[PDB]
């Protein structure tokens, strides 16, 4: 055909047996050879070959395969041709295969993914976590953090205890971090600004230092926050 | 009648028991109301912020990846 | 006179709304209410679940961006 090679990344020569679809589709092996086999130069074709083992084997199924994972070749495939085409290859070969190196393999591949899931590839696709995401046991709970992501606020004194809630929080029903109050007459605005103000003041009476104060914001806050990060001080009632 | 005002005493219930269907027929669908309005334009919205928070991730977590391929080819 | 006797008429404004909004509406405040505590419990558990997700991964590969980074020390930078 000569697309010459669109994407010339190998040196190695690729022969394939068999192949299937996985959930989209089926790539129909011609369809591989001339995907790849176009893309680059190798061969299931007459080589003598025999000089230094570069021969890469991959493979959907198996049956008349067997044979030659019966005879200590280790088969790995496909998608890493398939996945190979996605960016550039030197996909560390990565567990996808039937061939099976067990202490010698299989082992010294899980060194190239992590503890979970993902190679250090050119890992994702916002499907591809969801992808190993849906897949779960281990997993190494709570704790302390410094530095987040696109989910977090810090606790206080539903709808806007929620708000709070429905995205990195705390809460916690008694003196502490922070207060967000609900607004408005003499009820909200000042009887929560009650004396609960002043149920403050009778801390310092106890704790021997400062009982340290903290900030106080109009429920508005969370979300003219929730917006994008967070302020404070430009915010009371 | 003595026997009329017993009519003239539907004023309880037919009235007050109706007095009730009011804070019943208001009060009740005031908070399927809230109770859904609220929801229904909160919970599937903030999840909009799933979606943010995914990006942030993978825009930003292959952000760390990278920073590996270089340094692990640099290296014999 | 009989036209009292006439007013049982009004037992049915109760006799259909009351069938409904203590009846109807009752139902809805509590069956499709005390159904957020059923999805609570969910947007939590699964909020949760992403989240020691999204870490233990960030967290992996930083634990890795030390480990090569500090294998840079016989031929450092």
């Amino acid at each position: 055909s000569n697309i010459f090679a669109g994407l010339l990344f190998y040196v190695l020569s690729d022969y394939v047996t068999e192949d299937t679809g996985i959930r989209i589709t089926r790539a129909e092996l011609e369809k591989t050879i001339v995907e790849h086999g176009g893309k680059l130069i190798y061969n299931v074709i007459l080589k003598r070959h025999s000089i230094g083992d570069v021969r890469l084997i991959s493979c959907k199924t198996t049956t008349e395969c067997k044979a030659l994972i019966d005879r200590g070749y280790d088969i790995l495939h496909p998608n890493w041709v398939l996945d190979c085409i996605a960016y550039k290859r030197l996909i560390l070969i990565e567990p996808n295969y039937c061939f099976n190196v067990s202490q010698k393999m299989r082992a010294v591949a899980e060194k190239r993914v992590d503890c979970l899931g993902d190679s250090f590839e050119n890992d994702i696709s916002e499907t591809k976590l969801s992808s190993l995401y849906k897949s779960q046991l281990s997993l190494p709970p709570m704790g302390e953090l410094e530095i987040d992501s696109e989910v977090r606020r810090f606790p206080l004194f539903i709808e806007m205890k929620i708000k709070l809630f429905g995205g990195k929080i705390t809460d916690q029903q008694s003196l502490c971090n922070l207060i967000i109050i609900p607004y408005t007459d003499p009820i909200l605005r000042k009887d929560c600004m009650n004396e609960v103000h002043e149920k403050i003041k009778e801390q310092i009476k106890a704790s021997d230092t400062i009982p340290k104060i903290a900030r106080v914001v109009a429920p508005e806050w969370v979300d003219h926050s929730i917006n994008e990060n967070c302020q404070v001080p430009e915010e009371d009632f | 009648f003595e026997m009329a005002d017993k009519l003239y005493k539907d004023i309880c219930c037919v009235n007050d028991s109706y007095r009730n269907i009011k804070e019943s027929d208001s009060s009740n669908r005031n908070r399927v109301e809230q109770l859904a309005r609220e929801r229904e334009l909160l919970d599937k919205l903030l999840e909009t912020r799933d979606e943010r928070t995914r990006a942030m991730m993978v825009t930003l977590l292959n952000e760390k990846k990278k920073k590996i391929r270089e340094l692990h080819e640099i290296l014999r």
